């Protein structure tokens, strides 16, 4: 069951969010209109390609911790 | 063949490990590399296949992953071997592995770029290829996401864990294999990955060099639980839907089981164990 999706301007960019050589995803990402690679682990927590080793609680900040991540660069798509 | 610690190596050794790595760099075969780690960490997932993390197999296709690279190593250098970084007692940015005659340092706090040792972009020799954040230069953040590298008495309690590894055999495991790759308990290597920052705490965190050392530290603390609980050994041992059993063969190579790592010594011998 699957986390509510979401839309909004974080630190200047637009992360979204919506249920649905990479995995299964019942839920997607995107970072100024590129899909960013999100999965959910076994207690509910969230992680992304760009912020693999450290569980954040839901989708929405998985994106930001991508923002955070990318320091505004733009990401390449998976 | 002996992994050393790599506080310990020689000004000669540090020199040929940096250019066999530059080498597997320059050939393309080093991209590969971190390609292949990518595919299995954005595909192993706790509901369904899984095989490089999250997973009991975790410990040995990290084993068969790090022995790949150093044979890749030996074919450029057949005198180097992978040097372990143990993170428990080398804690600070001011260990010699940050040295700009090693690794190189931390990232500025612009846009984490680093900017020494051999490792840096403006020495045109470490372009990040593979990737996912657009920025081709390395980066790191040493201590900037998580304070502390975890302590010798954190690696204590985890390798006094007996069970190898429990059901769901997954980032929900209690047992040694998920308190060392970390998704539960004080976190060893995850917050490993996430104390260096840049590359290595994404999905191609092979693009730094120091995951080598990180994995074959990791390697080694396999290697000690062993010898702290010789009557504890892989499981599951058969028949588990997902998740490769003992005897069962792993991806990519297809022809090697958990059963034929469990051994390093097959392979290799620390400096001290
Ligand atoms: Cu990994
Ligand atoms: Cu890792």
């Amino acid at each position: 069951a699957a986390p509510e999706s979401f839309d909004e301007v974080y630190k200047g960019r637009r992360i979204q969010g919506r249920p649905a050589h990479e995995h299964g995803g019942g839920y997607e990402v995107f970072v100024d209109g590129v899909q960013l690679h999100v999965m959910r682990n076994a207690d509910g927590s969230w992680i992304s390609v760009v912020s693999h080793y450290d569980p954040v609680p839901t989708p929405r900040a998985a994106a930001r911790a991508a923002v955070d991540e990318l320091q505004g660069a733009p990401l390449l798509p998976f | 063949t002996v992994r050393k610690n790599q506080a310990t190596l020689t000004a000669d050794e540090k020199r040929r490990f940096v250019a066999a790595v530059l080498e597997l760099k320059r050939s393309g075969r080093y991209d590969e590399f971190v390609r292949t780690h990518n595919e299995f960490i954005m595909s192993d997932t706790d509901s369904g296949e899984r095989t490089g993390h999250r997973s009991p197999s975790f410990l040995p296709w990290h084993r068969r992953f790090l022995l790949d690279f150093e044979q890749a190593l030996q074919s450029v250098d057949s005198s180097v071997t992978l040097p372990y970084w143990d993170w428990s007692a080398d804690r600070t940015v001011r260990a010699s592995l940050w040295a700009p005659d090693f690794l190189g340092g931390t990232g500025r706090s612009t846009d984490g770029r680093v900017m020494d040792g051999p490792f840096a972009a403006s020495t045109g020799n470490w372009p990040i290829n593979v990737r996912v954040d657009s920025r081709t230069y390395l980066r790191r953040s040493l201590g900037g996401s998580v304070a502390e590298l975890p302590t010798r008495a954190e690696v204590e309690s985890v390798l006094a864990i007996s069970a190898y590894d429990l059901p769901p055999y997954n980032s929900a495991s209690e047992g040694f294999r998920n308190h060392l790759e970390g998704w539960r308990g004080v976190n060893l290597h995850n917050r490993v990955h996430v104390w260096v920052g840049g590359q290595m705490a994404t999905g191609v965190s092979p693009n730094d060099p120091v995951f080598w050392l990180h994995h074959a530290y990791v390697d080694k603390l396999w290697a000690e639980w062993q010898r702290r609980h010789p009557d504890s050994a892989y499981v599951p041992t058969g028949g588990t839907p997902d998740v490769v059993d003992l005897n069962e063969t792993m991806k990519p190579w297809n022809t090697v089981r958990p059963a034929d790592l469990l051994d390093h010594t097959a392979y290799y011998t620390f400096d001290a164990l």
